[PDB]
């Protein structure tokens, strides 16, 4: 449910 | 930088915008950064990490909109890019997220200081405001989440310092957050930096000056219910600076 910082939730 | 309000450059006029060239010549906005002295911005290194060459970039001080120019403002060349050696990308946050580009104009010339353009100041070591200090952070970030583009004016917002046991519980950010790091957010987690502020300044006033204590670096979303911006922390990263700035 991938986490990247910045964006959105996953 | 979601909330908060547009400005410009006066406000902060150390401030810096970092931009990158492609092949086919145009040109994309990257990150903010933050002048230091005449010849060094410091910035976020996660900003440069996938295209680490300094021919790629532009920096410009004395600017308060993205692309169009501001009057009195400064390009520059990267005449050095220094990335920290122990860096490390995971699986949320990124680790000794600094960086430095020494700047020089075509000229061969550092900034010159004007009412547009002006250098912040370091911390002293290890020394940090309080939980619970209100501080300032700018950048051209997104204004939401969901926005495609950024703004074409300069931002600014205020958030608040978080104590490390709070920013470091799992109902948080749980392990991720560091010593050498620091969280800040707005308690109606209503105001935050966003994609495009990265590499910009957090500016408290700690006794009477105003004083660089953190570099944007991560975080989940944007202004998002228990999830704080995180930021480089500052004062615990001088023995780096000031050694890869002596030269
Ligand atoms: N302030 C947080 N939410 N950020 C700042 C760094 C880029 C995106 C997420």
């Amino acid at each position: 449910c991938p986490a990247y910082s910045x964006y959105l939730d996953c | 930088i979601i909330g908060g309000e547009f400005t410009t450059i006066e406000n902060q006029p150390w401030f810096a915008a970092i931009y990158r060239r492609h092949r086919g010549g145009s040109v994309t906005y990257v990150c903010g950064g933050s002048l230091i002295s005449p010849c060094w911005v410091i910035s976020a290194t996660h900003c440069f990490i996938d295209y680490p060459k300094k021919e790629d970039y532009i920096v410009y001080l004395g600017r308060s909109r993205l692309n169009s120019n501001t009057q009195g403002e400064m390009k520059f060349e990267v005449e050095n890019l220094i990335l920290h050696k122990d860096y490390s990308a995971d699986t949320l946050a990124y680790h000794n997220d600094i960086a430095l580009l020494k700047i020089r104009s075509k000229e061969g010339r550092c900034a010159q200081p004007s009412r547009t353009i002006q250098t912040i100041a370091l911390p002293s070591m290890y020394n940090d405001p309080q939980f619970g200090t209100s501080c300032e952070i700018t950048g051209f970030g997104k204004e939401q989440s969901t926005d495609y583009l950024y703004p074409e004016q300069l931002k600014m917002t205020v958030v608040k310092l978080i104590s490390h046991r709070e920013c470091q519980q799992p109902h948080y950010y749980g392990s991720e957050v560091t010593t050498k790091m620091l969280c800040a957010a707005d308690p109606q987690w209503k105001t935050d930096s966003c994609q495009g502020d990265s590499g910009g300044p957090l500016v408290c006033s700690l006794q009477g000056r105003m004083t660089l204590t953190g570099i944007v670096s991560w975080g989940r979303g944007c202004a998002l219910k228990d999830k704080p911006g995180v930021y480089t922390r500052v004062s615990h990263f001088l023995p780096w600076i000031r050694s890869h700035t002596k030269e």
